[PDB]
């Protein structure tokens, strides 16, 4: 974090609860988007929809 | 009618008074308290003295003249006063105190003896008096380690190593025609008083700059002297205010007089139109308090200072007055604002309408040496009419809102709270 940064967005107070609940609501969705994008891809092949890919009846 | 200024080298000021029965002539020096340095700290405090002193004050006298003189922060100032007629004498006596003399005042019985009398003086100011203590550690803690630090008494330690050269080496510094303004209040004309000084020649020291220094600088900070073997707790609190010609310097005023002062042993003061006041009668939270404004030429100090015996409920005298000042950012309202307008003006009026020509010898002195000239209450008034809510809430958004504090305290303190819980309180939770 830098001063400056931090300054342009909030001065000199600190962040307010009707802030923080909307920046945790954006939080929820980014950050599992980003963590199931990860733990797929560490695990390609071995999942259901790469099996399902191949393998057919 | 209008208050001269004029200048051939010493620049005179004056303050023509009709109504006066009397006239005050004298110097204002704009050195003070705050160019001195921790070790040579009371210096300017000796200087006060041995003016005061026996011999210097006998010698006026004969002549049916009394002496005067006040030691602040920014300025220093000797006033002699006598009638209208005997207004040469003031200045002969003047004249020959800071050109004539030397050794006659610096002498090794005067020194000693004058030396010993202020040292019994601060001895007892920081044993005795509580309040002003108080505010004297206030202006420690805030500005330490900095000019506006050093208290204008001196301290113990300093004064007790102080000898006549040190006097000496601050008077050849300070003491001189650049940093001086010879002032003339009363019942006293301008030309009478300029062409008596032009009369005389000479210059002492002439072109002379005094020295140099670091500016102030306000520290959130604290400092606790209790002591449970007193009867009450005396605190004083604030956060960094106003210097002498700030733009915002009446609307500090009038944002101090909202809360005012109090007297819970006067009826009429638990009368008075302040919000705070319905909050600590109850149970009854202070035997007094007092908010203050507080200008300097470098800095400020905006708070307040209480007294109070009601050791058990400290934090709730604390969290009140805070939550007080918080709304000065948020909700105060007209009538509250119109109401400070009506008090400052007479306070003002009470401070620069006395009727006293010594008062207005150092005020005018003081403000001639800042700003080269001095504010008229006509002007001053029209300002203060001229201050509105929005105006209000802007300087407390700016000064007071989540901001830091300097705290000091003396005697029963224990339920003087963390300096964390009392920072906390300088704004409110928000959505
Ligand atoms: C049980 C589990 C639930 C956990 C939920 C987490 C709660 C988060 C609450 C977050 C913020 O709540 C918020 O806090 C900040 C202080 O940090 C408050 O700020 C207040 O104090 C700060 C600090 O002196 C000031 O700068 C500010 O102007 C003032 O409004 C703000 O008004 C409030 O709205």
């Amino acid at each position: 974090s830098f001063s400056s940064l931090y300054k342009t967005f909030f001065k000199r107070n600190a962040v307010f609860v009707g802030t923080i609940f909307a920046g945790a609501f954006v939080f929820q969705t980014v950050f599992d988007t980003a963590i199931t994008s990860w733990y797929e891809n560490h695990n390609k092949g071995k999942l259901w929809k790469d099996v399902k890919a191949r393998i057919a009846a | 009618a209008e208050v001269t200024q004029l200048s051939n080298g010493i620049v005179v000021a004056t303050e023509h008074n009709p109504s006066a029965h009397t006239a005050s002539v004298g110097v204002v020096f704009g050195s003070g308290a705050a160019n001195e340095n921790p070790y040579n700290n009371g210096v300017s405090n000796l200087w006060k003295n041995i003016f005061l002193s026996k011999e210097n004050s006998a010698v006026a006298a004969k002549e049916g003249l009394a002496l005067s003189s006040n030691i602040s922060r920014d300025f220093q100032s000797y006033i002699v006063s006598s009638l209208p007629g005997s207004t040469d004498k003031s200045l002969d006596f003047l004249n020959q105190s800071f050109i004539q003399q030397k050794a006659n005042l610096l002498s090794s019985s005067n020194f000693e003896a004058t030396k010993k009398s202020v040292l019994k003086q601060v001895q007892d100011f920081e044993d005795n008096d509580h309040p002003n203590r108080v505010l004297e550690h206030l202006h420690s803690t805030a500005f330490q380690n900095t000019p506006l630090s050093l208290p204008t008494r001196g301290t113990l330690e300093s004064l007790e190593n102080l000898v006549v050269a040190d006097l000496e080496s601050f008077a050849n510094n300070h003491f001189l025609n650049s940093n001086a303004v010879v002032v003339g209040t009363g019942n006293i004309k301008h030309e009478d008083l300029v062409n008596s000084i032009e009369s005389k020649n000479l210059s002492l020291q002439t072109g002379t700059k005094p020295v140099l220094k670091k500016k102030a600088a306000f520290l959130g900070s604290e400092v606790r002297l209790r002591d449970d073997t007193l009867p009450k707790a005396w605190i004083s609190l604030a956060v960094e205010g106003e210097p002498v010609n700030s733009p915002n310097y009446f609307v500090a005023k009038l944002a101090a007089q909202i809360f005012g002062s109090y007297n819970a042993f006067e009826p009429a003061s638990r009368l008075q139109g302040i919000k705070l006041l319905d909050n600590i009668q109850e149970y009854q939270l202070c035997d007094n308090f007092n908010h203050f404004s507080l200008s300097y030429k470098d800095s400020g100090l905006w708070g307040f200072s209480t007294a109070t015996r009601n050791v058990t409920m400290i934090d709730d005298l604390i969290h009140f007055t805070l939550k007080q000042w918080n709304r000065l950012t948020i909700s105060v309202t007209d009538t509250e604002v119109e109401r400070a307008k009506s008090l400052l003006k007479l306070q003002l009026g009470q401070l620069y309408e006395s009727g006293n020509p010594v008062n207005d010898a150092n005020l005018l002195g003081a403000e001639v040496l800042i700003k080269g000239s001095k504010l008229s209450l006509g002007e001053a008034f029209k300002k203060i009419d001229a201050i509105t809510v929005k105006d209000v809430k802007a300087w407390a958004g700016k000064r007071l809102w989540d901001q830091d504090i300097a705290i000091a305290g003396t005697g029963q303190i224990e339920g003087l709270l963390d300096y964390m819980r009392i920072r906390s309180d300088m704004s409110m939770m928000r959505w």
